[PDB]
RNA sequence: UUAAUUCCGAUAACGAACGAGACUCUGGCAUGCUAACUAGUUACGCGACCCCGGUCGGCGUAACUUCUUAGAGGGACAAG
RNA sequence: UUCGAUACCAAGAGCUGGUGUCUGAGGGAUUACGACUCGCGUGGUCGGACAGCACAUGUUAGUCAUGUAUUAUGGUGUUUCCCAACACGUAUCUU
């Protein structure tokens, strides 16, 4: 069969990843470890909404290879969850049914909008007077 | 015959003008030019205080300086992009060209 | 007899601009809508929708203003607000080749009748046509409109290749493909022109404006024949392939006229009234005729599609 | 805290007083209108110019505006 | 070449050269009618643009004055001979440098024309060049020993937002009179013209221009114009 | 009523100016555009290993611009 | 059951599109020439149309101006370095 290919990035915070979807047989790893062995483990659901919700007969069909930079450690986690999830989405109207997508979208959007839409909040810049943006250091009267 | 112009400026639509007007030369000559890679623009900062004296409340001044970089490079002998480079030089922009 | 509605398309987000019909493919349509989407529909004729999106052709920066299908069935060109146009083939709806040259936003596209011209109509007061790979053959903005060229609309009788173009500043410019260039102005109009169509037959021209007033011009001379008071302003003029009727979209309402008796064949308001809450009703925005001229389509503002079909 | 200015409403009342034929219900074709006619310098105001005036014409049709 | 600066310390030691340039010129040359400094670096040169008024004085003795400066500012910055060629060019309407009217007011009040005259005089003088609208402050020690500020205002003055950037040319000057410093601070704003000559061509950001309709006349029942 | 002498209304006041707002820099969006051996990707050939594949910041040059860079425009207005 | 339109191929036709032969209408810089500054060298700037031609000369224009070779203010030919048919001009090769 011909190219079924199509990579897709997920940004929250200062991180990003990006998702090679591709057909074969179902397997979905992050810089090379399957998606049981990313840390920290105490975050292993929200790395399987997109797989749990769906179920593995929709996954089954296609690999994703997934590659992450950038911010953080609970950051890259919402940056995997959106990243396999959005390239999904973007594969199954660009090389099948539009309804499937459609199918997919409302299923995943409807659990959290968070799995497709980028948090758009960044590290507010800090000022002088202060430690932080908005605290002020300690003004004495007397 | 891979020359190298590095087009470096404090203004960017002045560096923009001798930028694009450098291809047009290179396209109107019949010469092999890769487009001008954008180099990350680099921000000298320099934070004061405002008061000449020490009996103010304290408050700080941030002066930046924004430096931008283009370099467009060409494959062609020497001489014709000489007579080319040597058209169009402004006040502002920067030129430094490279041989090999 | 009359016009009846059997149910509603629902696949644009955005509200739908434009409808192109093949005359090969009369269970699929496409539709030019107010996101970065054109949608190719599949269509079944059920009882839960009438026909269900295939296709989402997505690759625009702004609105879609024009669809428009080659004879083939495997290309449609599209015009959009970002000055570029998308030669598309339907197969997948993967790119094929792109216009560029128009500077502010494209309103109206236009193929010829042997699918090796393109006519494009813009913001900016030019006329363009193109060669099939893309690369601007002619522009004309020296006798042209003084305001926005709307629409712009090839010859189906091209014995006499020409081209109608209603602008923004109350004419109807007739060209010749030979030397493209000005032949005949229509003067007479109060208010800037919507749309402008061409008969089936290739024949005479329906103008239609914002005061509502559709004008037949005739083609085979330059001189005017009559006047169709739709009453509400006038969006987008459709006429029928086999029969000798004209459907405007007299704002909310499409009205179907007979030219043989200047007399309304059938009026068209979705009386499943929803507005009677205080608010305008949601107008129809363009329409297209089928295969045959027995099923109507009209894209209406509601990010909806409504299909009618004369029942006898 | 979204009190336009006298600029913004000033230039939407003479706007529609020189052009009223051409401006409409829709937003975004006399954003357009409002861009050709008159040479506004900035983007911001050009559409909050044309926000206002797809207020004041949504609601001349309605009846008695005063100003 | 071998000592081979960052674009870094260049660009700031290009910076730093038309400072210490801008000093010396203006310390010397403010009774001579100068404006301001242009360093053109062409191809193994530097010519170096004077901008004055009265150019004849900042010019000298057959070139005496100007190869008296090509010799010193060559011999301190370490040029090679020849590759330092200066050019006096008198700058039109004058009356729109704060610089040129800054340093002209000075040289009046240190001279011996009233404040008071001298103010007015040369805020008259901005106003029929063509200034939008001007500002001529003059503070220090007046009438006697505790100081004063006199503030000579015409026409339209803005002072806060970028556009202060490029309509309002300023000028801040210190003179030497007998009782101690005068400090002068003249404002101009220029006026906007769409070939950028006197002032900017970018008019202000909220000047709203509206195209007046061309007053035409409807079309009452169609005609048409054939022709071929 | 507004963040605001910000507007609408009342109205012997009408029409304006400075400050406010506009403006400038930055933040976030583009699977659209112009471009990249001083950014990288997807393939591809060789090379190592585990049992055709898996991993490779091991190597090397055909497509490209999603990922990175900085230019232009688009985008949001209380618009629905 | 006869009257006129529709799914197709054969007889060549035209058109449009590709390709590009060719003249340059033009478009530009700068340097020719034109000036203004001059410290005498440049510098600034009109950037080929504004610039001048030698009565050389492309045509004729009131037949009255002139004072009847005549230069009217015929106002257009000679003539520098580039990109040049959206100047849709046309060769050849094809749809």
């Amino acid at each position: 069969g011909p190219l079924q290919s199509v990579q897709v990035f997920g940004r929250k915070k200062t991180a990003t990843a990006v998702a090679h979807c591709k057909r074969g047989n179902g397997l979905i790893k992050v810089n090379g470890r399957p998606l049981e062995m990313i840390e920290p483990r105490t975050l292993q659901y929200k790395l399987l909404e997109p797989v749990l919700l769906l179920g593995k007969e929709r996954f089954a069909g296609v690999d994703i290879r997934v590659r992450v930079k950038g911010g953080g450690h609970v950051a890259q986690i919402y940056a995997i969850r959106q990243s396999i999830s959005k390239a999904l989405v973007a594969y199954y109207q660009k090389y099948v049914d539009e309804a499937s997508k459609k199918e997919i979208k409302d299923i995943l959007i409807q659990y959290d909008r968070t799995l497709l839409v980028a948090d758009p909040r960044r590290c507010e810049s800090k000022k002088f007077g202060g430690p932080g943006a908005r605290a002020r250091y300690q003004k004495s009267y007397r | 015959h891979r020359i190298r112009i590095t087009l470096t400026s404090r203004n960017v639509k002045s560096l923009e003008k001798v930028c694009a007007d450098l291809i047009r030369g290179a396209k109107e000559k019949n010469l092999k030019v890769k487009g001008p890679v954008r180099m990350p623009t680099k921000t000298l900062r320099i934070t004061t205080r405002k008061t000449p004296c020490g009996e103010g409340s304290k408050t700080w001044d941030r002066f930046q300086m924004r430096i931008h970089k283009r370099l467009i490079d060409l494959h062609s002998p020497s001489e014709i992009v000489k007579q080319i480079t040597s058209i169009s030089i402004e006040p502002g922009v920067e030129v430094e060209v490279t041989i090999a | 007899e009359q016009m009846t509605l059997r149910g509603t398309l629902k696949g644009h987000n955005g509200w739908v601009t434009q409808i192109a019909t093949t005359p090969q493919f009369p269970d699929m349509i496409l539709s030019a809508s107010r996101d970065k989407t054109i949608i190719m529909w599949k269509l079944t004729r059920d009882e839960t929708n009438y026909g269900i999106p295939q296709r989402a052709l997505r690759g625009h920066s702004h609105f879609v203003s024009d669809v428009v299908i080659s004879s083939d069935g495997q290309f449609a060109l599209s015009g959009s607000w970002d000055g570029t146009l998308r030669l598309w083939d339907l197969t997948t709806g993967t790119t094929t080749r792109r216009f560029v040259g128009h500077t502010k936003d494209v309103l109206s596209v236009a193929f010829s009748s042997d699918n090796r011209q393109i006519v494009s109509g813009s913001r900016d007061k030019t006329i363009k046509l193109w060669n099939t790979l893309g690369v601007c053959k002619y522009t004309v903005q020296d006798e042209s409109h003084s305001e926005w060229v709307s629409c712009v609309r090839f010859s189906p009788n091209s014995s006499n290749p020409i081209i109608v173009s209603c602008g923004w500043d109350k004419l109807v410019k007739v060209w010749n493909l030979a030397n493209c260039k000005l032949k005949t102005n229509h003067i007479g109009h109060t208010g800037y022109l919507n749309t402008v169509t061409v008969s089936p037959d290739g024949s005479l021209c329906a103008s239609g404006g914002k005061d509502g007033q559709a004008m037949l011009w005739d083609l085979n001379e330059g001189k005017h024949l009559y006047t169709l008071d739709g009453g509400d302003i006038i969006n987008a003029l459709c006429f029928s392939p086999n029969r000798y009727w004209l459907c405007a979209a007299t704002g909310p309402s499409i009205k179907i006229w007979d030219l043989e008796g200047k007399i309304i064949v059938d009026e068209l308001k979705q009386e499943v009234i929803s507005t009677s809450s205080k608010a305008e009703p949601p107008q129809c925005t363009s329409l297209a005729w089928s295969a045959d001229g027995q099923t109507l389509f009209a894209g209406y503002t509601d990010n909806l599609v409504r299909v009618w079909q004369v029942t006898i | 805290g979204r009190v336009r200015t006298k600029t913004v409403k000033k230039a939407a009342r003479v706007i529609i007083e020189k052009y009223y034929t051409r401006l409409g219900n829709d937003f975004h074709t006399n954003k357009r209108v409002c861009e050709e006619i008159a040479i506004i310098p900035s983007k911001k105001l050009r559409n909050k110019i044309a926000g206002y005036v797809t207020h004041l014409m949504k609601r001349i049709q309605r009846g008695p505006v005063r100003g | 070449m071998a000592v081979q600066i960052s674009k870094k310390r260049k660009f700031v030691a290009d910076g730093i050269f038309k400072a210490e340039l801008n000093e010396f010129l203006t310390r010397e040359l403010a009774e001579d009618g100068y404006s301001g400094v242009e360093v053109r670096v062409t191809p193994t040169r530097t010519e170096i643009i004077i901008l004055a008024t009265r150019t004849q004085n900042v010019l000298g003795e057959k070139g005496r004055r100007i190869r008296e400066l090509t010799a010193v500012v060559q011999k301190r910055f370490g040029f090679p001979e020849g590759s330092v060629e200066l050019y006096a060019e008198k700058v039109a309407t004058r009356g729109l440098c704060a610089i040129a009217q800054a340093e002209s007011l000075r040289y009046k009040l240190l001279g011996g024309l009233a404040v008071r005259r001298a103010c007015y005089g040369v805020l008259r003088f901005i106003m029929e060049s063509g200034a939008k609208g001007c500002e001529v402050v003059v503070s220090g020690k007046l009438r006697g020993q505790r100081a004063k500020s006199m503030k000579f205002v015409d026409g339209l003055m803005i002072h806060s937002g970028d556009p202060v950037n490029y309509y309002v040319d300023t000028a801040v000057r210190h003179v030497l009179l007998r009782q101690g410093v005068l400090g002068i601070k003249v404002k101009i704003m220029l006026p906007w013209d769409p070939s950028g000559k006197i002032g900017p061509k970018k008019p202000l950001p909220d000047h709203v221009s509206i195209v007046e309709p061309k007053d035409e006349i409807l079309p009452t029942t169609p005609i048409s114009e054939q022709k071929g």
